[PDB]
């Protein structure tokens, strides 16, 4: 009656790969969701499914969104 | 342990898209949840959000937000990449709360709590088809809760409707060995339908909804375990109506065979 | 910047006399008729001519000139007389030259006449030949004075020759009819024994003398090293002299000009020289950032000769990636500020690699895309916007 555990994956290569691919997938999902539910642009003629761009909106005060840090 | 800003923003936008500002952003958010590859590390947040939001129905009996949370669960189930085995213990009682609770409505008479009933019943049949293992005992423990909620008297017609709806969405053998012994209960139902001292109460709409669901689901069960003639099966049945529904079901089966 | 602008269009004329400059499409009588590029080059040439005046009259005398001007202005600034004395706060050219002559006793009127009143830069074309018999170095310096932006230099000219016995400076008198300048050369007894060769500063280094000629002691030559004239030099050394000047010089402008002149010699010794510059901390970082682009150009020119991987890739994985994973980049720690600049400039030069088919190789493009994917910046105290912007570049 000696207990056993699950196989732990302590490998730096596969941990870097997992964190990288999860970050890339969540940022791709976020940008496709935000480009689909708003005004969109396109590099190609009538191209919304592949490479959708969030449309450029003008700010009333652009230095506040440019120069200010968001994580501090 | 704490979500990065990317996925924190994704969690915020996806959860606030399913609160009800517009329908198109909701459909794109549910099509995001159903069809993205990397949504793990945000599954516990979604499970907590859904279970707490279904709990918040007790403070505000909002039918619409419960329909939105059940469509969020139905979208979470259709994702091929994420495995809900570690988080199903949170989503099972939320869908169960959407099934067997009694006040699902703010105005009980006009709100169709009935659909959030059969939608969540189909959802829990799917959640115990995909995940029931003999170590889990999910389906047996769900049938036991539905059964002791149905056989026990004093239960309201809404929760009896939810119990019958879930039991009848589980399959054919369940309605053979759970629903069909208590068909005499239909007489106890028709006690309060064909002859009620109080007609203007809210028990009558729930009772004949229970009746319609019962005879709709027991018509193919009567078509499976009876003769092909069915001359006075309705008379032999309770109230003579279930038998008419069974005759209609046999006719529908003949039509399906002709189409084939 | 100024030699490019003055050879492009005419020249910048500091201190005109009232047109004085008719080679250019606007009038220089007023600041509001000047082109904006002319205004920028005006300020640029003014501060370089002031550096030249500091070269003739030493820096402490220059700061004494400036202090005398400021002190006259501040005794002027407290009077109440309406400009009897408030015009001592206004400087002129004659007053500035008179204050210079007051503090130093030398007047700079030839230097003022050449670089201020005359509006041109000089062009030097140099080539050497070593006379083995008389042990002399015969320089040949000719000027292009017939171009539209140029003028003729007749002053003295410093030249620095690094031979095996050390670094020696020589002053050459470059009159109009001058072409050949014979300067003397020293021994070659530091090739008989292995001794260290002493540099421009007090230090000395071990040099690999296998590439040097057997008969000449001189390792490199620099015409006008201190930038004491407004000049553009075109010296014709041998490629090993440019490689020695890139490796062992203690002057950043000579390392930069040797990088600039090694693009014409795509030999593998020059690739080894630039790669040894790139690997070398305690080199100035803006020299290594130039050696990246020079190595990219040389690598593009010696295709169908290049042996191993693409240029700088193995060096990038040696310097900036993990020891256990070569294709995974290390997590961003930008606290060194010199390997940060080199790290963000090395894929930008590495992307200018081209194959035999004139297409960028899929080994460098995949490397850049893996640099983009595996980028983690949750751990440094600095932002990642310039590094990611250079990745897009």
């Amino acid at each position: 009656k000696t207990p056993t555990y699950r196989e732990p994956v302590s490998d730096y290569q596969v941990l870097r790969e997992k964190a990288a691919s999860q970050r890339r997938d969540v940022e791709r999902a976020l940008t496709r969701f935000m480009a689909k539910t708003g005004e969109t642009q396109s590099l190609f003629k009538d191209d919304v499914s592949t490479f959708p761009l969030i449309a450029a909106r003008p700010f009333t005060i652009p230095y506040l969104t440019a120069l200010l840090p968001s994580e501090l | 342990h704490e979500l990065s800003v990317e996925q924190q923003l994704y969690y915020k936008e996806i959860t606030e898209a399913c609160v009800g500002s517009c329908e198109a952003k909701r459909a794109e958010a549910l099509q995001s949840i159903a069809t993205d590859p990397g949504l793990y590390q945000m599954l516990p947040r979604f499970s907590t959000f859904i279970s707490e939001g279904v709990r918040v129905n007790v403070v505000q009996n909002n039918l619409a937000l419960l329909i939105y949370l059940m469509r969020m669960v139905k979208a979470l189930m259709d994702n091929p990449t994420l495995y809900l085995e570690k988080y199903v213990h949170e989503l099972i009682p939320a869908v169960m709360t959407c099934i067997v609770s009694r006040q699902l409505c703010l105005r009980p008479d006009v709100d169709n709590h009935w659909a959030l009933r059969d939608f969540a019943a189909r959802l829990v049949a799917q959640i115990c088809k995909h995940f029931s293992t003999t170590t889990n005992n999910i389906q047996s423990r769900i049938t036991k809760t539905f059964t002791k909620s149905w056989v026990d008297e004093k239960t309201p017609w809404t929760t009896r409707y939810g119990s019958i709806a879930g039991l009848a969405e589980l399959g054919h053998d369940v309605i053979k060995t759970l629903i069909l012994p208590r068909l005499q209960q239909e007489g106890e139902r028709i006690r309060s339908v064909l002859d009620g001292p109080v007609l203007s109460n809210i028990d009558r709409i729930g009772a004949d909804h229970v009746q319609s669901l019962l005879l709709k689901h027991c018509a193919p069960v009567l078509a499976k375990l009876r003769p092909p003639p069915d001359n006075q099966d309705a008379y032999r049945a309770e109230f003579g109506s279930l038998g008419p529904l069974l005759c209609s079901q046999v006719v529908k089966a003949r039509a399906q065979a002709a189409l084939q | 910047k100024i030699v490019a602008y003055e050879l492009k269009t005419g020249g910048v004329l500091l201190h005109p006399i009232f047109n004085p400059a008719s080679h250019l499409h606007f009038s220089i009588k007023h600041p509001h008729t000047l082109s904006w590029e002319y205004y920028s080059m005006f300020q640029c040439k003014a501060h370089l001519v002031m550096r030249l005046i500091e070269n003739r009259i030493s820096m402490e005398f220059m700061l004494q000139v400036f202090n005398k001007l400021l002190s006259l202005a501040s005794t002027a600034s407290s009077q109440k007389f309406q400009s009897h004395m408030w015009s001592q706060m206004l400087v002129s050219t004659s007053g500035f030259l008179k204050s210079i002559s007051n503090v130093s006793g030398k007047d700079i009127q030839p230097l003022i006449k050449q670089w201020v009143d005359q509006s041109g830069v000089v062009k030097f074309y140099g080539s050497f030949a070593f006379n083995r018999k008389r042990n002399v170095l015969e320089l040949e310096i000719k000027q292009d004075y017939t171009s539209p932006g140029t003028q003729k230099y007749v002053g003295p000219l410093k030249v620095t020759v690094q031979e095996l016995d050390g670094s020696f400076n020589h002053t050459l008198q470059i009159e109009e009819n001058s072409l050949k300048h014979d300067i003397p050369c020293h021994s070659k007894s530091r090739r008989n024994k292995k001794k260290k060769i002493p540099l421009m500063n007090g230090e000395e280094v071990d040099m690999d003398l296998s590439a040097m000629d057997a008969d000449s002691p001189l390792l490199w030559i620099r015409i006008d090293p201190d930038m004491s004239v407004l000049r553009k030099v075109e010296f014709e050394q041998a490629d090993f002299m440019w490689q020695y000047q890139l490796r062992y010089e203690r002057d950043v402008v000579a390392q930069q000009e040797s990088i600039l002149a090694l693009e014409k010699f795509p030999t593998p010794a020059s690739r080894l020289a630039l790669t040894d510059i790139l690997e070398q901390e305690q080199c100035f970082y803006r020299v290594r950032m130039s050696a990246c682009f020079c190595l990219a150009k040389i690598a593009n020119s010696m295709v169908s000769t290049w042996t191993g991987p693409p240029a700088m890739k193995s060096l990038f994985t040696r310097m900036f990636c993990c020891k256990s994973c070569p294709n995974i980049v290390k997590t961003n720690n930008f606290m060194s500020f010199q390997s940060y600049f080199l790290q963000k400039t090395m894929p930008v030069a590495m992307a200018l690699l081209r194959d035999v088919h004139n297409l960028c190789p899929k080994e460098v493009l995949t490397f850049i895309l893996d640099l983009i994917k595996y980028n983690d910046n949750r751990k440094n105290k600095f932002s990642d916007n310039y590094y990611r912007a250079e990745m897009i570049d």
